[PDB]
Order: structure tokens, then C-alpha cells, then sequence
């Protein structure tokens, strides 16, 4: 099972990671069944 | 094949279907059926499993 889980926030800081607390809700789980070792960003 | 033929000989379409059980996560699942719902009274429930 892959879980995929995402959250999004309105920010307005320049560089960096915004200091504080935000629990990522889950998006989508799916039933893919394949082996991952690695990954890309496209 | 000509419509005319025998029984025997007459064009007979067939489907097997094969079931197999891996160790992956079963997926095709037969229909749940659901009752209609009954408030207020001490039932036995069995919501999503
Ligand atoms: C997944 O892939 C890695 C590297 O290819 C391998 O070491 C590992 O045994 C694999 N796992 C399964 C369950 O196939």
C-alpha cells in the first residue's frame, strides 16, 4: 500500500521552511503492490 | 462455421475465468451488501468491517 499524504499552507516567507506545526492530512492510498528503492522529482 | 450446422458443431464462445490467491493485497472482492439503517435500537453494526 502506498500512502500518499499532503497539506497545504498560504505562507509568505522568503527562504526558508516556515517555523511551526501543520498535520499533514492523508490524500490517497493506493494499492500498487510494487517495490520502491528510489525516486525522482519532476 | 455455417448457421446450418449441428449442435455439435456449432460455434460455442467460452470464457474461463482463473483465480489465483498471491501474497499482494486482494483486490477484486465480491459486492458488500448494506441494510437499511436502524436507529436507536441495540443492533449489531459492522461498519466498514
Ligand atoms: C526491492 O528492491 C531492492 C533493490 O532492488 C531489493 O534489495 C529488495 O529485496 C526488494 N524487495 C522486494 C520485496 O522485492
Amino acid at each position: 500500500y502506498f500512502k500518499i499524504y499532503s497539506k497545504h499552507t498560504p505562507i509568505n516567507l522568503v527562504r526558508g521552511l516556515p517555523q511551526g506545526f501543520s498535520a499533514l492530512e492523508p490524500l490517497v492510498d493506493l494499492p500498487i503492490g510494487i517495490n520502491i528503492t528510489r525516486f525522482q522529482t519532476l | 462455421f455455417q448457421p446450418t450446422y449441428g449442435v455439435g458443431y456449432q460455434p460455442y464462445r467460452v470464457v474461463v475465468l482463473s483465480f489465483e490467491l498471491l501474497h499482494a493485497p486482494a483486490t477484486v472482492c465480491g459486492p458488500k451488501k448494506s441494510t437499511n439503517l436502524v436507529k436507536n435500537k441495540c443492533v449489531n453494526f459492522n461498519f466498514n468491517g
